[PDB]
């Protein structure tokens, strides 16, 4: 763990962030309605768009289509071609805020999680048709993520203090995880490797929890953040967990011992979002930062 | 609302 500072820049509050898989680019989506795509090696903006006047809380690359997809508090999903800058689709996806967007790794599917208490599946090869609504949660759906080892299933994290895991094509959850994080679930992520059936959740109750999704048990609890924990993720290649919080810090936890290894206060106020490519990137109140670990 | 920031 030699943490090197690749590229930071100040901006309005960064609510979403994503790495491009083949280009050295980071996408940020801002509370001001702007999105930015930065080449973090050369430190030049590849493209910027004033998408709306409302916060844009969710954004992802869809690399195989040369798109970004974003979702904003104006209720709308929009898709832009990052090479030409042109908007390719623009539709009202939910009658409320869009918190989270996930892209299926091999099929033309996108999920959106909303304050309307639902997750919705859209198919871009079927004219962006609504293919299914997953109803069940009792509060805002804050995060949605496919299972990378089985993307026919996905998890939703919700302020109703639960995580629900669903199968595409089925109306009810495969199971519902009672987190015990009584201030709600802000984020949910899968561990990517096949040796552990692990998921991780972050909460305003200052805890981070690891879950065995076969037995539905809590494997460990990571404590130490001083304020709401906005996200927690497994690193794809390093045996570490990365979290960020409104206490202004990133924390890197040992993924074997579940103990904190490093606490980074990057000086940009509250942390809100995370991406991993050993690059990681995080979005904050006052900008973003791209960090190399090895 | 709840999580507006």
């Amino acid at each position: 763990l030699d943490i090197k500072k690749t590229f930071s820049n100040r901006s309005d509050r960064v609510k979403g962030i994503d790495f491009h898989p083949t280009e050295p680019w980071v996408l940020t989506t801002l509370y001001s309605g702007r999105v930015e795509i930065w080449n973090y090696e050369t430190q030049v903006e590849v493209r910027s768009i004033q998408v709306t006047e409302t916060p844009v809380r969710a954004g992802k690359f869809i690399a195989r289509k040369n798109w970004i997809i974003v979702g904003s508090d104006d209720f709308r999903i929009r898709v832009f071609n990052y090479n030409t800058g042109e908007k390719v689709v623009d539709f009202e996806a939910h009658p409320d805020y869009i918190r989270s967007i996930a892209v299926h790794p091999t099929k033309p599917y996108v999920l959106s999680g909303s304050d309307d208490l639902t997750v919705k599946l859209w198919n871009w090869e079927n004219n962006w048709a609504l293919e299914q609504t997953f109803e069940g949660h009792e509060h805002f759906v804050m995060c949605v993520a496919f299972n990378p080892k089985d993307p026919s299933t996905f998890a939703s994290g919700c302020l109703d203090r639960t995580v629900k895991v669903w199968s595409l094509g089925q109306s009810t959850p495969n199971f519902t995880l009672t987190t015990g994080q009584e201030r709600g679930v802000n984020y949910v992520d899968y561990y990517p490797l096949p040796d552990k059936p692990y998921m991780i959740t972050a909460s305003d109750d200052l805890t981070i929890k690891i879950w065995d999704y076969q037995t539905k048990s809590c494997v460990a609890t990571l404590e130490g953040h001083m304020s709401n924990v906005s996200f927690a993720v497994f690193h794809p290649t390093l045996p570490i967990i990365i979290s960020g919080s409104e206490d202004g810090t990133l924390k890197i936890w040992n993924s074997s011992t579940y103990k904190v290894e490093k606490t980074l206060n990057v000086g940009l106020e509250r942390s809100w979002c995370i991406a991993t490519h050993n690059y990681i990137a995080s979005g904050f109140d006052n900008g973003f930062t791209v960090l190399s670990l090895g | 609302k709840e999580k507006s920031d």
